C-alpha cells in the first residue's frame, strides 16, 4: 500500500533538442548559421 | 595500389580465410574430438589438407598499415614502430606523449 | 497591424512561411519603411540593429528611410554609424543615394562637439572621390559650413581648391 | 607601446565585464581569483606547465615593464646620468653615496658637539630581514644588473648601516630589506582524542615504501600491541623488526604504558616494520611533552624515509647497473 | 641528435609557427593534441581505424585546399560526427572557399558514412610564434 | 579584392545574453568571442599569443556552450520531460522490503561512425 | 527588441504503464587530460542539481599505460623512446531515480560529453519479483 509509483512519459527522439531548442532566441550580432 | 605485393598476397590471404572459416571449423571440430572414431577424424583430416593452402589462418601476418613493414608492429594501431612514432611525434595520436617518470 | 503580421510570422513557423529571399527582403524594406517613419527614435534606432545586419541587408528604399527619419526627429548622433553600415552593405547604390545622405547635413545646426565626426565622415567621402565620380556642390556647402561651425579654415579652402580643380 | 598599453587595457576591461555577464555573476564584485575559475572552467586546457594555459589578465600582469622614454624631443636626456648607460643603477648608487656622506657630516658635527644620540639599528635578525636578491634589485629598477654590479651596491648599504642611523636613512635602506617568511619546524601536535566513554587516545599515520600504516594508541590501556588483528609477536617473526617496533617506545620509556592498534598493508615485511614505527611515533607525540618531540625528531624517528626503489631504465639492467660494455 | 619532428635552428630569419617550435618531448606539456577522440583511452576500441581516417584527412586536406593552409589540421570526434577545424590563408576568393567547404564536407560524409563538420578560420598570413 | 570585416566583438553588447552566441557545441572563433584570451607558452620578453589565429585555443575543448546561465535555462526546459520519485521508498530498508531484485545493465559511449 | 511570439512546442505524452525504477546510477567518465573532466564535473553535477537528482561525485584512481619503441631506424638497441596513455577518471553517482528522469539526464549529459572523453552507464534497475516465482510452487 505504500508503495506507489508514477507512470512513464514517452517522447519522440527528437523532443530533448526541441525543448533544448526553446530557450535559445535569435541572436543579433550574428550573421546567419 | 596496396603499397607493395606482399601486401596484396596478404589481403588475398585474409580473403581466403574468411571464406573457408566455417568449413575449417566444421572440420576441426571433429578432428579435434576423442569421442568420434579414428576412421572418421582420418577423412576429415584429408578433408582440412584438400583445402586450399591459403585459407589457413597462420599464414596471415599483421603488416603495418600503411608502410607494410612486416614486424615491428603495434597491434593496437596496426602500425609499424616508425610510422607511429612519426604520427604521435607530431602530436596527431590523441592521448599519446612521451613518457617521463 | 504590422506588428500584428509579425505576430503571425513568428508564431507557428517563422521560417517555414517566407519561400524566397527576394520575397522575403521585399518584407523587411516595407516593413522597416513603416518602422521608422511611423515610430519613435528609440523604437527605430532599437529594431534596426536588430533587422539590418543579422537578418537581410538593405535596398535603396530602407536606405533612403533612414535618412529621411533623422531630419525630422533631429538626429545628428547616428550619422557616422549609418554611413558606416551603408558603406558596407550599399556600395553600387552609393552615387545615387548619397546626395540624399549628405543632404541632412545643411538642415542642422552644429555645436561645437559634433566637429569631428563631419569632418571624418565627410573627409573618407571625399578622399573616396578624389581617388578615382561626379562630386556635387552641395558636399562642399557641407564640408565648407560644418567646418566653420568646427572653427576649421584651412581644410575648407583645400576643398572648395579641390572642386575648382575639378573642372 | 603605450597605445598598445592602453588599448590592452580597454578591452580587458570590456571582456571583464563580458565574462562577467555569460558566467552569470555581478561585474563590480567580480575580482581575478573569479576569473581565473570562469577560464578554467570556459577553457579546460589540461597540460602540466602552467604558464602554457589559458589567461585573461590585466595588460600591467602580462606585459613586462617598459624602460620610459630617455630624452625630450629636441633630444637633450632627461636624467643627467643617462651617457652613463645605467642611469638607474648609477642614479640609485650616487644617492646612496650622498646619503652615507650626509650620515658622516651630521655624525661628525654629533662628535665636536659631544653627542652620539643614535642606535644601531642594523640587527633586524628576529624579523627574519635579508636584503634583496639581486632579481628583485633587477625588477626595481626596471633595468638589467651584473652580480658584481649588486655586490658592489649591497656593500655601499653595508657601509650605510654600520654607521649611526638616521631616520631617512633608516627608511632608505628598509626599502631594500625583505623578510624571509616563518621559519619553524616544530611539528604539529595531534589534539588528544577521548572516545565512546574510553580516555586518551591518539591517532597517526606512517608511509613507508608501498606500505601504508595507521596506528591508534591508548594511554589507558598495558602494554601489547595488534598488528591486523593478531599479536605483534605473531605478525613480525623477525626479531629486527619487533625491534623497529619497540624503538620508539624504549625511546620515550613507555614501554609499558599504552596499548596499540594497527592496520598495516603492501610493501614487505620490513616495510611494514617502518611504516608501523613512523605512523607509532607520530602517535606518541600527542601524549608526550613538547621537548620529547623535538628529541624524537632528531632521533629520526618522525621522518618520513624518502627512500623508495629506482624506475629500471631502458639499455641499463638494474636502473643503474649496464649492461657489459666492450671496449673491443 | 633527435631529429623527431623539429624545425632546426636557422641563421635566425626562419618563421615559426608555435606548433613547430615544440619538439616531441612538450606534448602534453606546452602543446596539445591535433586529433581528440576516445580510441586511445584504457577500454576502448578501434584507434586503428581513427587513425588511417585521421591520415586520410591530412593528406585530403592538403590536396583540396592547395597553399591555403596555414597550419596542420585539428580533428575533433564526438558522438560519430567528426569537427575538422582549418586555420585557412586568404588566398581564394570566398566562392570558391564555400564551394569546397560543400564539396568536402557532403564528399567525406558519403565517404566515411558519418555528418562531417568544416570550420574555416581565416587569417591574414601565417602566425608566427618564434625567429622573424 | 581583399576584404576584412571587424570582429563580432565590436557590435556586442555588455549584457547581451551569452547562450544565443553559443547555443551548440563549437570550434571556438575568436571573432565571435568578446573576452581578450591569451594562451601558449610566452617568449622571454613577450606574452602569450592572442586569441586571433591561436591553434592551441582551437585545439582545447570550451565549454562557452554551457555557461551556467545556459545550464539554468536548459534545465528548466527539461523539469517537464522529469517524472517523481515515490516518496516512501526514501530508504533503501524499504527498496528492499519492496524490490528485492536488481538488475545491473550497463551503456557505452564512444566517438566514431 | 524583436521577440518572436509564441515560440514553445512540446511534445509529452504519459502512458499508463508504471515507470523503471533506477536504485542508482553511476556515470564513469574516462578522459586523457583532467580540465575537462573537471568543468564537466562541475556542468553535470549542475545539471543534477537543477533537476534536483541528488548525486555524489568521486575519482578512481588514473591509469598510465606506458611501452618502449626503437629510437633507430635501423640498429641501435640500447636506445629507446617511451611513450604513455593516461586515462582520468570522473565518477558521477546518482541515487534513487526514476526512468524518464534518467533518460532526459542522460540525453542531456550525453549531447554535450567532450570530444576526447568516453562514458560508461551503469544503470541498477529495481524489479519486485517474476510471476512465476511470486508465491507459487511449481
Ligand atoms: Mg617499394
Ligand atoms: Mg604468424
Ligand atoms: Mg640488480
Amino acid at each position: 500500500e505504500e508503495v506507489v509509483i508514477p507512470k512513464k512519459k514517452t517522447w519522440d527522439k527528437v523532443a530533448i533538442l526541441q525543448a533544448l531548442a526553446s530557450t535559445v532566441h535569435r541572436d543579433s550580432t550574428a550573421a546567419p548559421y | 595500389y596496396y603499397v607493395d605485393w606482399k601486401m596484396l598476397r596478404d589481403v588475398k590471404r585474409r580473403k581466403m580465410a574468411y571464406e573457408y572459416a566455417d568449413e575449417r571449423l566444421r572440420i576441426n571440430s571433429l578432428r579435434k574430438n576423442t569421442i568420434l572414431p579414428k576412421d572418421l577424424q582420418e577423412v576429415a583430416d584429408e578433408e582440412i589438407a584438400s583445402l586450399p593452402r591459403d585459407s589457413c589462418p597462420v599464414r596471415i601476418r599483421n603488416r603495418c598499415v600503411m608502410t607494410s613493414r612486416p614486424r615491428g608492429v603495434k597491434r593496437r594501431w596496426r602500425l609499424s614502430r616508425i610510422v607511429f612514432r612519426h604520427l604521435a611525434d607530431h602530436g596527431q595520436l590523441s592521448g599519446v606523449q612521451r613518457a617521463m617518470w | 497591424l504590422a506588428y500584428q503580421v509579425h505576430g503571425l510570422l513568428n508564431t507557428g513557423d517563422n521560417w517555414k512561411l517566407i519561400g524566397s529571399d527576394h520575397r522575403r527582403n521585399f518584407y523587411y524594406s516595407k516593413f522597416f519603411n513603416l518602422l521608422c517613419f511611423m515610430e519613435q527614435i528609440d523604437v527605430t534606432l532599437k529594431w534596426y540593429k536588430d533587422l539590418i545586419p543579422s537578418v537581410f541587408f538593405p535596398h535603396s528604399q530602407t536606405m533612403i528611410d533612414l535618412l529621411q527619419a533623422l531630419d525630422v526627429a533631429n538626429r545628428l548622433d547616428m550619422v557616422p554609424q549609418i554611413w558606416k553600415d551603408s558603406k558596407e552593405y550599399g556600395h553600387t547604390f552609393r552615387n545615387e543615394l548619397k546626395e540624399e545622405i549628405l543632404m541632412l547635413m545643411a538642415r542642422d545646426q552644429h555645436p561645437p562637439e559634433l566637429q569631428v565626426a563631419f569632418a571624418d565622415c565627410a573627409a573618407d567621402i571625399k578622399s573616396t572621390y578624389e581617388s578615382q565620380p561626379e562630386w556635387p556642390a552641395s558636399s562642399l556647402n557641407y564640408v565648407a559650413v560644418l567646418f566653420l561651425r568646427a572653427g576649421r579654415t584651412q581644410e575648407a579652402w583645400k576643398m572648395l581648391g579641390l572642386f575648382r580643380k575639378h573642372n | 607601446t603605450v597605445d598598445f598599453i592602453k588599448k590592452q587595457i580597454e578591452e580587458f576591461n570590456i571582456g571583464k565585464r563580458h565574462l562577467a555577464n555569460m558566467m552569470g555573476e555581478d561585474p563590480e564584485t567580480f575580482t581575478q581569483e573569479d576569473i581565473d575559475r570562469a577560464i578554467a572552467y570556459l577553457f579546460p586546457s589540461g597540460l602540466f606547465e602552467k604558464r602554457a594555459r589559458p589567461i585573461m589578465k590585466h595588460p600591467e600582469e602580462i606585459f613586462p615593464k617598459q624602460r620610459a622614454i630617455q630624452w625630450g624631443e629636441d633630444g637633450r636626456p632627461f636624467h643627467f646620468l643617462f651617457y652613463t648607460g645605467k642611469q638607474s643603477y648609477y642614479s640609485l648608487m650616487h644617492d646612496t653615496y650622498g646619503k652615507l656622506l650626509d650620515v658622516e657630516k651630521h655624525h661628525n658635527q654629533l662628535r665636536a658637539k659631544d653627542l652620539l644620540a643614535e642606535k644601531t639599528k642594523i640587527l633586524k635578525d628576529p624579523i627574519g630581514s635579508r636584503w634583496l636578491i639581486k632579481e628583485e634589485l633587477e625588477e626595481m629598477l626596471v633595468e638589467k644588473l651584473s652580480d658584481q654590479d649588486y655586490a658592489q651596491f649591497i656593500r655601499l648599504l653595508e657601509r650605510l648601516s654600520a654607521l649611526p642611523c638616521g631616520a631617512t636613512e633608516e627608511d632608505f635602506v628598509n626599502r631594500f630589506r625583505r623578510s624571509i617568511p616563518i621559519q619553524s619546524k616544530k611539528q604539529l601536535i595531534e589534539p588528544l582524542q577521548y572516545d565512546e566513554q574510553g580516555m586518551a587516545f591518539s591517532r597517526g599515520e606512517g608511509k613507508r615504501k608501498t606500505a601504508k600504516a595507521e596506528v591508534v594508541v591508548y594511554g589507558q590501556g598495558s602494554g601489547r600491541i595488534d598488528v591486523n588483528g593478531v599479536d605483534y609477536l605473531l605478525y613480525f617473526p623477525v626479531t629486527q623488526d619487533r625491534e623497529q617496533l619497540m624503538f620508539p617506545l624504549h625511546f620515550l620509556d613507555r614501554l609499558g604504558k599504552h596499548d596499540m592498534t594497527c592496520a598495516v598493508s603492501g610493501g614487505g615485511r620490513s616495510a611494514q616494520a617502518g611504516a608501523v614505527r613512523l605512523a607509532m611515533a607520530r602517535a606518541l607525540c600527542s601524549f608526550v611533552t613538547e621537548d620529547e618531540v623535538e628529541w624524537m625528531r632528531q632521533a629520526g624517528l618522525l621522518t618520513a624515509d624518502p627512500r623508495v626503489r629506482e624506475r629500471k631504465k631502458p639499455g641499463q639492467e638494474g636502473a643503474r647497473r649496464k649492461f657489459t660494455w666492450k671496449k673491443r | 641528435k633527435n631529429r623527431a619532428a623539429r624545425v632546426r635552428v636557422s641563421k635566425g630569419d626562419k618563421p615559426v609557427t608555435y606548433e613547430e617550435a615544440h619538439a616531441p618531448h612538450y606534448i602534453a606539456h606546452r602543446k596539445g593534441w591535433l586529433s581528440l577522440h576516445t580510441g586511445n583511452l584504457d577500454g576502448e576500441d578501434h584507434a586503428a581505424e581513427r587513425t588511417v581516417e585521421d591520415v586520410f584527412l591530412r593528406k585530403f586536406m592538403l590536396g583540396t585546399f592547395p597553399g591555403c593552409l596555414a597550419d596542420q589540421l585539428v580533428l575533433k570526434r564526438r558522438a560519430n560526427q567528426l569537427e575538422i577545424c582549418a586555420l585557412v590563408l586568404r588566398q581564394l576568393p570566398p566562392h570558391k572557399f564555400y564551394f569546397l567547404v560543400g564539396y568536402s564536407e557532403t564528399l567525406l560524409s558519403h565517404f566515411y558514412k558519418c555528418p562531417v563538420h568544416l570550420h574555416l578560420q581565416t587569417v591574414p598570413s601565417k602566425v608566427v610564434y618564434k625567429y622573424i | 579584392r581583399r576584404k576584412a570585416l571587424p570582429p563580432r566583438t565590436e557590435k556586442m553588447a555588455v549584457d547581451q545574453d551569452w547562450p544565443s552566441v553559443y547555443p551548440v557545441a563549437a570550434p571556438f572563433k575568436p571573432s565571435a568571442v568578446p573576452l581578450p584570451v591569451r594562451m601558449g607558452y610566452p617568449v622571454k620578453r613577450g606574452v602569450p599569443m592572442a586569441k586571433e589565429g591561436n591553434l592551441e585555443l582551437l585545439k582545447i575543448p570550451n565549454f562557452l556552450h554551457l555557461t551556467p546561465v545556459a545550464i539554468k535555462r536548459h534545465c528548466e526546459a527539461l523539469k517537464d520531460f522529469c517524472t517523481e520519485w515515490p516518496a516512501a521508498l526514501d530508504s533503501d530498508e524499504k527498496c528492499e522490503k519492496h524490490f528485492p531484485i536488481e538488475i545491473d545493465t550497463a551503456d557505452y559511449v564512444s566517438a566514431g561512425p | 527588441v524583436d521577440v518572436p511570439k509564441d515560440m514553445t512546442k512540446p511534445e509529452i505524452t504519459i502512458s499508463d504503464e508504471p515507470d523503471t525504477l533506477y536504485k542508482r546510477l553511476s556515470v564513469l567518465v574516462k578522459g586523457h587530460d583532467k580540465a575537462v573532466l573537471d568543468s564537466y564535473e562541475y556542468f553535470a553535477v549542475l545539471a543534477a542539481k537543477e533537476l534536483g537528482i541528488s548525486i555524489k561525485v568521486h575519482e578512481p584512481p588514473r591509469k598510465i599505460e606506458r611501452f618502449t619503441l626503437l629510437k633507430s631506424v635501423h640498429i641501435f638497441k640500447k636506445h629507446r623512446v617511451q611513450y604513455e596513455m593516461r586515462t582520468l577518471y570522473r565518477c558521477l553517482e546518482l541515487e534513487h531515480l526514476t526512468g524518464s528522469t534518467a533518460d532526459v539526464y542522460l540525453e542531456y549529459i550525453q549531447r554535450n560529453l567532450p570530444e576526447g572523453v568516453a562514458m560508461e552507464v551503469t544503470k541498477t534497475k529495481l524489479e519486485q519479483l517474476p510471476e512465476h516465482i511470486r508465491k507459487p510452487i511449481w
